[PDB]
């Protein structure tokens, strides 16, 4: 067998636990109440993602500012992709076992204009019937999907880690149970989806940001999350972001 | 400017 | 670069079980009864966690299912004592069963407490005497899972032999991290000693289990493992693996 | 031994 542990199997053990939103089914739903409950859970998922990123082989070995810049760039990529996966494995957005955006909730005021981006991720995963190991490798790549225009401090080591996971993904595709004549075609499809995550997140962020800035909405963001959001709004208009593409 | 993230990252 | 090629020990870290609380009410007086009962409940939950741990150990799932059950059945208390030993080592002569259940001097002196706690204590002071590092610890704990087999053999006895040698080697790399061979003898001497430790631990545990005059609750998981075990000890169908003869 | 069996065979 393989007493010699593969990278992807390590990605599997460090995968974060499922968190509950503590949402009270007994009080009637409101967009305002969901936005808030989701902000709270979200802040906690981001904290989880830090604990996750650090356990990813190679990541801790990057410069500390590198490590921060990448979580800063990618948190919503990871949130959106992990939700997509959860939802796929479940037609609903399964933010938490006790917070599923069902048909009724989907139709709440101002709700579909965000979830439909999440839904696309879920729908794409499902259409490509993406497997678990492919999902794991792909999520890691999403951590590494964006870098500063001017470059990272450990730009060299980053490139190695990222190429490493591109290969790890290739291995997952091949290892997948199907027909091998589709492998290069599948690798094309999967990175095509990774590529599409940029557009997705840009939308998710434009509606999460303006909601954060809306002085007339009174939605609570936890502190972990408010920091990142404030620190990002500048750069996201300063165009100092190189979004790495598999397909130009 | 993000002490929390820095804190969480640096062990 | 060398990390992108992840080690066996590095995985052993990841899968290391979380710390559980005993949920022990600190504002009621103590009695040996209350502590034993709270430790049985905590322990049940520790064993269940050990199963999740074992199954994530590279190679373990590949053993025949019957073997896996046999090894957890034989070794749960090796794993309990060793993990507790480590916990305690990391912070005076107190058994740190849980952040909210630490067996202190007063507690130690409770009727019937020391007569078992000393064995846990012995594991703790050995780790401290040898200044065992965390990575030697990880490798050592995995070897305790594999420290005992049926006298007649396991069903996947060949694959067991492999896996076990793999982790003996893993321990060796941990140690290296010139007196290397001398340390290996010391650490494997500690491993061997764990048999006598657990032999005692189980007597005072089984005895408590069989005594009717002692209304004492064990959770089902444990009660099961305990009942299925008492005989095998009477029968001595258990081969204890020794690094040193 | 069913729960142990259950837990392992999961
Ligand atoms: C303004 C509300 N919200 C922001 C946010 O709460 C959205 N949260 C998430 O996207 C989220 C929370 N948990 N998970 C999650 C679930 C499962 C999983 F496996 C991993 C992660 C998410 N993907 C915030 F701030 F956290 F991003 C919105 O984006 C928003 C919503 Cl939800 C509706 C309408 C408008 C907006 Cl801006
Ligand atoms: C009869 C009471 N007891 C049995 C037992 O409760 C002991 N529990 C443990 O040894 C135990 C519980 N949690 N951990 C633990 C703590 C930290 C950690 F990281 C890992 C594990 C243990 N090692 C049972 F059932 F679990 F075995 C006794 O052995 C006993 C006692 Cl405690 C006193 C007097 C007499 C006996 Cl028989």
């Amino acid at each position: 067998p393989q007493l010699t542990p593969t990278l992807v199997s390590l990605l599997e053990v460090i995968e974060p636990e499922v968190l509950y939103a503590g949402y009270d089914s007994s009080v009637p739903d409101s967009t305002w109440r969901i936005m808030t409950t989701l902000n709270m859970l979200g802040g906690r998922q981001v904290i989880a993602a830090v604990k996750w990123a650090k356990a990813i082989p190679g990541f801790r070995n990057l410069h500390l500012d590198d490590q921060m810049t990448l979580l800063q760039y990618s948190w919503m990529y990871l949130m959106a992709f992990a939700l997509g996966w959860r939802s796929y494995r479940q037609n609903l957005l399964c933010f938490a076992p006790d917070l599923i955006i069902n048909e009724q909730r989907m139709t709440l005021p101002g709700m579909y204009d965000q979830c439909k981006h999440m839904l696309y991720v879920s729908s794409e995963l499902h259409r490509l019937q993406v497997s678990y190991e492919e999902y794991l490798c792909m999520k890691t790549l999403l951590l590494l999907s964006s870098v500063p225009k001017d470059g990272l401090k450990s730009q060299e080591l980053f490139d190695e880690i990222r190429m490493t996971y591109i290969k790890e993904l290739g291995k997952a595709i091949v290892k997948r149970e199907g027909n091998s004549s589709q492998n290069w075609q599948r690798f094309y499809q999967l990175t095509k989806l990774l590529d599409s995550m940029h557009e997705v997140v840009e939308n998710l962020l434009n509606y999460c940001f303006q909601t954060f800035l809306d002085k007339t909405m009174s939605i609570e963001f936890p502190e972990m999350l408010a920091e990142i959001i404030t620190n990002q709004i500048p750069k996201y208009s300063n165009g100092n972001i190189k979004k790495l593409l598999f397909h130009q | 400017e993000n002490a929390l993230l820095r804190y969480l990252l640096d062990k």
